[PDB]
RNA sequence: AGAGAAAUCAAGGCAGUU
RNA sequence: GACUGCCUGUUUUUGCU
């Protein structure tokens, strides 16, 4: 697209100087560009004085060696307007200037002095002093030379217009991408419907008012089980002689019996082996074992090629869409007892975290409020649960390779303050090689019981262990857990949090109508317990809000994040009744339909959706 | 919930903390999205008429439809031209310093908006590797591409990166001819940069020449595709929703748009999309001066907001604000391409709809068997599936907000609005109940005219005003902070000790700051996260970290190195080093170890660097940690090996030599961006003979080194 | 010289290695400074545990000062990593075995390193804090500046401020200009000893933390300052609340006919969205002296046209940014009085910054409405500068 | 088996021999 | 078939605004 008459040098030099495709005639004016530089560098064509060249050359320059060259001449050019060139023999700067009429002697700035041409060659006088005769000469034929191109290309007005102004902005869109982009509406690129403004008067619908609370459906079938993966509540730790997780492990290994009482279908009995050998082999030194016959039923090796040419060999011949059910069941009944149970009082403090240090006395009232909290909610049996948890999640995560094939141990043990170790059970690892975030893990949990159920453990097999006169169960399960849940519960401790800012605002609330922080307040407060009104005193309120909040941590399932926030507008609506203020709604609103599509199978959906159900309906 | 619920002491909103399932498993996607990208492209065509009927809707291309035939009862995709036009006249006569701040920002700050920005963004659809790859990759890529076709050089706006894209569909065909490895499984090494009784070894790589050709329908289907993906980690809702990208050839049109849409939002009272315009919502709640009249307070969302959405709709507004500012032809001819473009939208279908036969199950596409989407055979072009009505995804949300906030201004409607996506909420002042209940069907009529579409059961209203919610902040005579909506943010980050600390102490200062922690709260938070922070550094129990620190007699002195707690309260702001120096933990002697600039480990970074909490909208924080030698980078994954496209590995290391050499000789770009014309190497060149130059040297030895230089 | 010889060579090996990349255009490295095939930042939260404890979890540029083993531990590796040029991997542990066995540095360089944060904890270990008083606070967030700066700047003259600290000769007039001398200096002196090539990316950020005021938004029960901003959690909160302990130029009207008469302006965006902004404007005759810094000197106001000027000013010192408050103050020169920029403001503040800054991009309007001539007595320049070897000085200004 | 919930994981690719 | 060796555990079509 380079003019002929113009060197491929300058083109090349003037292709990125400014943005030629957005710009009006944006060819031309590059055209006159390249005339300017090369008036100028045909200009000082081996013209020289001193030691150095006679003119030096500004446009299209580097700007930080222009700046050199200008410091090195003591003169300072601004970039909005420097000159083209400058002569350093006169010690003046020039600008080439293609002007049309040539009548325009008027200065354009007064910091450089102009020199101007009339497109067909002729200079303005002053201009013609300034410069050699040779000069003239050259100008004259590289004008004459784009004259023949400018009329040959028909463009004796663009490059007119381009001498006159500046550069305006333009965006053009072609005929054939405009075909394609209206293809698939009805209307042009730039949309000028042919009807009058105006807004319809449309009749809709009256709104009502929610009299009465909505009623949560309660789901009836089998009782859930317990899906959780570690125990809950119903575990128990044996205490051990001081020393480290080998030395106990070893005891363990040492001093038992193992017997199976219940052998469940999903969790064959022959499972045992394989936890005697990694308990073995932990004992002796080294926490990662080899395979063993026992391990493919174990940890379903080579489970997936099986199923696969079993679902070969059973066809049917239909290629129906796949239709998944889920199956609907009940409040368990032993939701309740796991929520008493998880409140009870322990001897020890099971919640040890590392004082922050204390520099200010806002720090000191922060950390009491926290040593008070951590009173309050650690010797509870939710909290060992959820150091249990703690443990079991991290031994295994941080010793989950994620890229190994030999089974790997990792036991659940605890230490009380008189440093007897506490082996709640052990974690089994097994042959992972997960890389997606949906990819689960092979594990073999044994878990220290308290107390065998069968309706709610169903896939647990029950073992008994003998270990020094002392009768514990041990429970065996085989479960698939992956990496998202075994990293975010090892962060379980973070439940804390919720109880813990729930009592913060009540005791800053209180300090701050006695403008007097005490630490010491019981508050009472008043709830719905058992339909009738009854009180607490925010201890054991505080207490059982954290064994809920960790029984809905560990059965997040998507129906429970879903009912949750469905059930937040249910709440808010309560709150604002109770306030003896009137909800009212639009026309199809029924907003206990998005809450009873999320109570499906899940235990504490269930639990909660009785809770609410239970409560009064109407505020009068 | 009978626990949850105080009848004394504390409030039950002060409670909606509790009624979070956080801090566990967050709810993942198994399978193919393909069934929900098919029932979010059906879902559109089924609402347009108010008697479902999806076959007569698929042959509408433009979703205009007359006043009778919304469904008032029911969502309602379309809209009203004439209704649109109006409301935007009307949003236009109001907001006059919004609309003189747009035409500032177009005439003033879009001829200047370069295409670099392009590359600050994320994973985005290539055209050219039928992959989702990083953005500064697919930026170099199609820039590329478009330099081999056009035969010209791209400028560094965003104007000319667009006209680019505009000429290059002018063309009939188009080539690419990039570059592939060979054998991906024939690891080479070279025994290179090192022989000093310490070899070093760089892997070798070989390399080919794609020469793929496009053809103008090809290309134009490419720029019409939007990849799709599952939404992981969405936590809030029980069914799975699906997410998509849409490729590089539409995204600096798109990002256009958006920015004068900020431009427009940040400075409209009834917006909550800005940043700083969630905090506009406590000055209205707390204006509660009504002199003894009605006043509501309506909270609510609105449903299939992508779906129920025209993009001609947003289209014509445009335009409108365009034509009645004095905007050239040109400026609407450049904020139109976007919306035709998505209205000719080819949604990537997954993998296929599950078919079973008894018990195994096969991946069989649309097209193949029947299935409930049998209507959207004649859509399919591929693997993608085209869709004229609805946005299928949120690439659009401030230009939404635009839609919806036109459609508030109106003269019945007298209260306050603030709207953000999805939710929003209304705050009611009339004089008697049956205005206030009139206001509020005006205000549900209006929305389904352009198209909102508020939904039935989301949507609450309070009489007496007062109680209400609006992104996850419940407001009881003001807004209660809420802890558990940023629980899943205090795990420590996974890039080095120092940036994790600095993000967890922020991050714990940013909650007590806005409320939702106070004394206790950030007390325990910091109390935990320090846990969790030496437990994830091998800094707990024995380690390998703290065995070479037993047998090597290296004291620990750091929080990373199992040293007691320094950062209290009242310093999450301090840093670690300079706290541990002045309370005199950190002696002179380690200090010129770790904070020696000749250390082999540390990785520089900038001081603000991305942060979400979980697939959530990604933020900004600060990163005020000094480099010392604990702030290094993890090792790079290694699963791109084994890959025909590996050789973007020798391109990136290329690029990082390139940008060695520079950032040496141009101590600006630093600072600011680059704006020197001309190529690199000519640039590098004068530099070098400046610099060299510049210097206090023989003249020889200045002619040497010139003469070195080639 | 060595480091311009090492240049040379890494020139010579990039044209080498890299011809293609070498070969786009300079504005291209504002995207390929990112090129990079990694997804390190893909939700790092959920891999940190194991990807620590992974063999050779770590990245290390290659060095001699680490061994290969050290007392039988592998410190790092030597095969460098995919897709880095000049890094490899090593052990977890050598960022702890350089904190005991590593090389050391200038106490001056840890200083300037360790400088924002510094000063930030002597500001913390600095103040007195009162008691804690609880009570039903009630906190509003207000958009404060949160971290003090060492010198007040715009945000718009950060980076040339910023550009004149470390590269004074890669600059242009112009940024020279909208730089903010005054804090230059302060950031030099303290700046310098790690001002070099190896820490100049690092350099920047920390002369940008003590030169940036970002606004954030934060809770207040009083009106913060500055310095308690950055201390606003532990200060304030809904429960308690502990108690802590024309532009730059002088006028001096002096000599006046008439007082400064006040013409207000309306400006109408729409004929129902108005802006009403008045301006001082002298009547008749009036001698004004002005004053700034070292320079010094008063001007005739014969309407609103400056009659003449003259100044005492020591020789090649920038004068433009004190005679564009000379004609601030007496609406001398236009637009920026009576007609817009081209836009309608919305405030006097936002109006008085936009007449600053036009004015300071292009000083036009003041030589025309000022006036030139073709001479050599004159001092100044149209560039509004001292004495100077100069052409077309501007007119009807003489010496004080 | 199990995890699980609207469909997936229960290792996957490549080179050589075969 | 399977059977020897090599590789990958975010980069396999999968964390967009
Ligand atoms: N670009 C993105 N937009 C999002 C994302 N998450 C939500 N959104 C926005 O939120 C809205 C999506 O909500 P839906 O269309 O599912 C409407 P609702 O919340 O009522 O859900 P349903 O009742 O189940 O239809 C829409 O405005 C999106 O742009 C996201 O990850 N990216």
């Amino acid at each position: 697209d380079r003019p002929d008459h113009i060197d491929s040098r300058v083109w090349e030099l003037s292709e990125t100087q400014e943005d030629w495709i957005t710009q009006v005639h944006g060819h031309v004016r590059r055209v006159v560009e390249c005339w300017k530089y090369t008036i100028c560098c045909l200009i000082s064509n081996m013209h020289t004085h001193r030691g150095a060249p006679q003119y030096d050359v500004f446009k299209w320059q580097d700007r930080s060696t222009i700046e050199w060259i200008c410091s090195k001449k003591k003169v300072q050019y601004p970039e909005r307007d420097t000159p083209d060139l400058y002569d350093n023999e006169r010690a003046v700067a020039y600008k080439v200037l293609l002007v049309s009429d040539l009548s325009d002697h008027s200065p354009t700035s007064g910091i450089y002095h102009d020199l101007a041409f009339n497109l067909e060659g002729e200079a303005e006088e002053s201009c013609a002093l300034v410069l050699r005769g040779s000069q003239l000469q050259d100008i004259k034929g590289f004008l004459c030379r784009a004259l023949e191109w400018v009329v040959s290309n028909n463009l004796t007005q663009e490059v007119v217009e381009t001498i006159s102004g500046e550069a305006k902005l333009q965006f053009s869109v072609g005929t054939t991408f405009r075909t394609l982009l209206k293809r698939d509406t009805d209307w042009d690129v730039i949309p000028t419907p042919r009807v009058e403004p105006n807004v319809p008067r449309i009749e809709g619908r009256r709104w009502t008012q929610m009299k009465k609370l909505p009623l949560l459906k309660e789901k009836e079938g089998p009782p859930s089980p317990w899906r959780a993966l570690l125990l809950g509540a119903d575990s128990e730790y044996i205490v051990c002689p001081p020393g480290t997780d080998q030395e106990a492990i070893s005891w363990i290994h040492s001093q038992s019996e193992i017997e199976c009482i219940r052998e469940s279908k999903s969790t064959p009995a022959s499972v045992i082996t394989c936890l005697t050998s990694s308990l073995q082999s932990f004992a002796e030194g080294n926490p990662v074992r080899s395979r063993i016959h026992e391990d493919i039923i174990a940890f379903g090796i080579n489970k997936k090629q099986e199923k696969k040419q079993s679902a070969s060999s059973s066809a049917s011949g239909e290629w129906k869409r796949a239709e998944y059910q889920v199956e609907e069941m009940s409040l368990p009944p032993w939701v309740e007892e796991e929520m008493v149970l998880l409140r009870s009082d322990q001897e020890d403090n099971w919640i040890e975290l590392e004082k922050n240090a204390i520099y200010t006395e806002v720090d000191g009232v922060a950390e009491g409020l926290v040593d008070k909290y951590i009173e309050i909610v650690g010797r509870t049996k939710v909290a060992s649960v959820i150091e249990k948890w703690q443990i079991a999640a991290t031994r295994t995560f941080s010793q989950l390779h994620t890229d190994r094939s030999r089974i790997t141990a990792c036991p659940i043990i605890t230490r009380d303050p008189s440093g007897n170790c506490q082996f709640w059970g052990m974690v089994l690892l097994g042959p992972h090689h997960v890389k997606r975030d949906t990819d689960n893990a092979p594990l073999l949990i044994a878990e220290i019981m308290g107390e065998d159920t069968e309706e709610k453990y169903p896939k647990h097999s029950v073992f008994s262990l003998k270990v020094e006169e002392k009768q514990f169960l041990l429970s065996l399960k085989i479960t698939s857990f992956s990496r998202n849940k075994l990293y975010t519960f090892s962060n379980i401790r973070r439940v804390l949090i919720q109880p813990a800012s729930i009592y913060s605002q009540v005791v800053l609330s209180r300090a701050a109508e006695n403008n007097s922080l005490n630490l010491e307040v019981n508050p009472e407060i008043q709830l719905y317990l058992e339909g009738a009104q009854r009180g607490m005193t925010l201890y054991q309120w505080v207490r059982m809000i954290l064994c809920l909040e960790f029984l809905m941590a560990i059965y997040n399932n998507p129906q429970m994040e879903g009912f949750l926030a469905n059930m937040r507008r249910l709440h808010m609506s309560r709150h604002a009744m109770m306030e003896r203020r009137q909800v009212f709604l639009p026309f199809g609103s029924r907003p206990e339909d998005k809450v009873n599509e999320c109570i499906i199978n899940n235990p504490i959906v269930a639990y909660l959706a009785k809770g609410w159900n239970s409560m009064p309906n109407v505020y009068y | 919930m009978n626990l949850f619920t105080p009848l004394s002491e504390i409030n039950p909103t002060t409670t909606q903390e509790l009624l979070y399932a956080y801090t566990g498993p967050a709810p993942v996607a198994y399978g193919t999205r393909t069934r929900a990208v098919l029932e979010n492209i059906i879902r559109p065509y089924q609402y347009f008429y108010k008697e479902p009927n999806v076959q007569r809707a698929l042959d509408i291309k433009t979703g205009c439809k007359e006043p009778e035939d919304i469904n008032v009862e029911g969502p309602s995709s379309g809209f009203h031209t004439a209704s649109v036009l109006k409301l935007a006249d009307n949003f236009f006569r109001k907001y006059r310093p919004a609309m003189e701040k747009l035409k500032y920002w177009i005439l003033v700050k879009l001829p200047k908006l370069k295409y670099a920005e392009l590359s600050k963004g994320r994973q985005t659809y290539s055209f050219i590797h039928k992959r989702n790859l990083p953005a500064p990759i697919a930026l170099e890529e199609t820039v590329e591409f478009l330099e081999q076709n056009l035969r010209r050089k791209i400028g560094p706006t965003l104007l000319s990166y667009c006209q680019a894209i505009a000429d290059v569909m002018e063309l009939d065909e188009t080539t690419y001819e990039g570059a592939r490895d060979p054998r991906p499984w024939d690891i080479q090494l070279e025994e290179i940069d090192s022989d000093e009784e310490d070899p070093l070894f760089r892997q070798v790589g070989r390399e080919e020449t794609y020469t793929i050709k496009f053809s103008r329908e090809e290309l134009w289907d490419q720029m019409r595709t939007l990849n799709t993906m599952w939404k992981h980690l969405e936590r809030g809702r029980l069914n799975r929703r699906t997410i998509a990208t849409p490729s590089m050839l539409i995204r600096g049109f798109v990002k256009i748009v958006e920015d004068a849409a900020k431009e427009i939002l940040e400075n409209v009272p009834t917006s909550g999309v800005p940043v700083g315009g969630e905090e506009k919502l406590a000055k209205l709640a707390s204006k509660q001066t009504f002199h003894t009249a009605v006043t509501g307070e309506l909270s609510g969302d609105q449903e299939k907001f992508n779906e129920c959405l025209d993009p001609d709709a947003m289209r014509l507004m445009w335009t409108v604000f365009l034509r009645k500012l004095g905007c050239p032809d040109w400026i609407m001819e450049l904020f139109n391409i976007p919306f035709m473009v998505f209205k000719s939208k080819l949604a990537d279908m997954g993998e296929g709809l599950v078919y079973t036969k008894g018990k195994l199950t096969d991946r069989k596409p649309l097209g193949e068997m029947p299935s409930e989407f049998d209507d959207l055979v004649r859509n399919v072009v591929g693997n993608s599936i085209s869709c004229r009505l609805g946005m299928f995804m949120g690439m659009y949300n401030l230009t939404s907000t635009l839609l919806a906030l036109i459609s508030i201004e109106r003269e019945e409607l007298t209260g306050s609005h603030v709207e953000s996506s999805d939710d929003f909420i209304h705050f009611f002042n009339c004089k008697t109940h049956e205005e206030m209940f009139k206001q509020a069907e005006t205000l549900r009529l209006t929305l389904k005219l352009v198209g909102i579409n508020m939904s039935p059961s989301k949507c609450i209203l309070i009489s007496p005003a007062g109680i209400g919610e609006f992104n996850s902040k419940f407001h009881h005579r003001d807004f209660v902070g809420n802890v558990a909506t940023e629980l899943p943010a205090l795990v420590p980050n996974g890039t080095n000790p120092m940036t994790d600390l600095a993000m967890g102490l922020n991050v714990i200062k940013h909650s007590v700051n806005t409320g939702q922690m106070n004394l206790c709260t950030g007390a325990l938070a910091m109390r935990i996260f320090n846990h969790a922070y030496k437990y994830a550094y091998m800094a707990l129990g024995v380690t390998r970290r703290t065995r070479f620190m037993e047998e090597n007699a290296i004291t620990p002195l750091l929080t990373n190195q199992g040293a007691s707690p320094v950062h209290s309260f009242s310093t999450m702001h301090l840093d670690e080093v300079a706290l541990r120096r002045h309370l005199g933990l950190l002696d002179e002697e380690t200090l010129r170890r770790i904070l020696n600039p000749n250390n082999p480990v540390t990785q520089k970074g900038d001081p603000s660097m991305f942060f979400r909490i979980e697939n959530k909208m990604p933020q900004i924080m600060e990163d005020y940690s000094v480099p010392s030698c604990f702030k290094y980078t993890l090792s790079r994954n290694r699963t791109i090996q084994d890959k025909p496209h590996k050789a973007l590995l020798n391109k990136e290391e290329r690029y990082q030599r390139v940008t060695s050499i520079i950032n040496k000789l141009f101590p600006e770009v630093l600072i600011q961006e680059a704006s020197a014309p001309g190529t690199v190497r000519e640039s590098l060149k004068r530099r070098l003979e400046l610099v060299v130059e510049r210097s206090d040297l023989d003249e020889e030895r200045k002619k040497r080194i010139l003469s070195r230089i080639f | 010289e060595c480091t311009l010889r090492a240049l040379v060579e890494e020139y010579n090996g990039a044209c080498k290695e890299a011809p293609k990349e070498m070969s786009k255009q300079f504005t291209d490295y504002n995207t390929f400074k990112r090129y990079t095939t990694s997804k390190k930042d893909h939700a790092p939260q959920m891999r940190l545990v194991y990807s620590v404890r992974k063999p050779w979890p770590i990245s290390m540029t290659p060095s001699k000062e680490i061994p290969l083993v050290f007392n039988g531990t592998k410190l790092k590796d030597t095969i460098l990593d995919l897709g880095e040029s000049k890094r490899t991997r090593a052990n977890i542990v050598v960022p702890d075995y350089w904190s005991k066995y590593g090389s050391q540095t200038s106490l001056e360089v840890v200083n300037a390193i360790l400088y924002a944060e510094d000063l930030k904890v002597q500001r913390f270990f600095s103040t007195e804090w009162g008691e804690i008083r609880y009570g039903r606070m009630l906190p509003f967030r207000k958009p404060v500046q949160a971290c003090p700066t060492i010198e007040e700047v715009n945000p718009a003259s950060i980076p040339h401020t910023l550009l004149q600290v470390f590269c004074p000769q890669y600059t242009t007039l112009d940024s020279k200009r909208k730089a903010h001398m005054g804090a230059v200096e302060k950031l030099k002196r303290v700046m310098e000893p790690i001002c070099k090539v190896q820490t100049q990316e690092s350099a920047v950020h920390i002369a940008r933390s003590l030169i940036d005021s970002n606004k954030k938004w934060l809770p207040t029960v009083v009106d913060h300052t500055p310095r308690t901003a950055e201390m606003a959690h532990f200060l304030c909160s809904k429960y308690h609340y502990v108690h802590t302990n024309i532009r730059s130029t002088k006028f001096s009207i002096l000599n006046s006919d008439h007082p400064r008469i006040e013409v207000k302006k309306v400006f109408s965006l729409s004929p129902d969205v108005q802006v009403t902004i008045p301006y001082r404007r002298f009547k008749g005759k009036a001698k004004v002296y002005f004053q700034n810094d070292q320079i010094q000197g008063y001007f005739s106001c014969t309407d609103r046209q400056i009659d003449e000027i003259k100044i005492s000013a020591p020789k090649n010192a920038p004068l433009l940014e004190p005679l564009l408050d000379i004609c601030y103050y007496g609406s001398f020169i236009e637009p920026g009085f009576e007609q817009t920029f081209g836009f309608y403001p919305a405030g006097k503040r936002e109006f008085v910054d936009s007449f600053f800054m036009h004015h300071s991009k292009d000083h036009k309007a003041f030589l025309i409405h000022m006036g030139l001539d073709k001479d050599l007595s004159l001092p100044l320049s149209p560039e509004l500068n001292w004495k100077e070897p100069a052409l077309s000085k501007v007119c009807r200004v003489t010496e004080l």
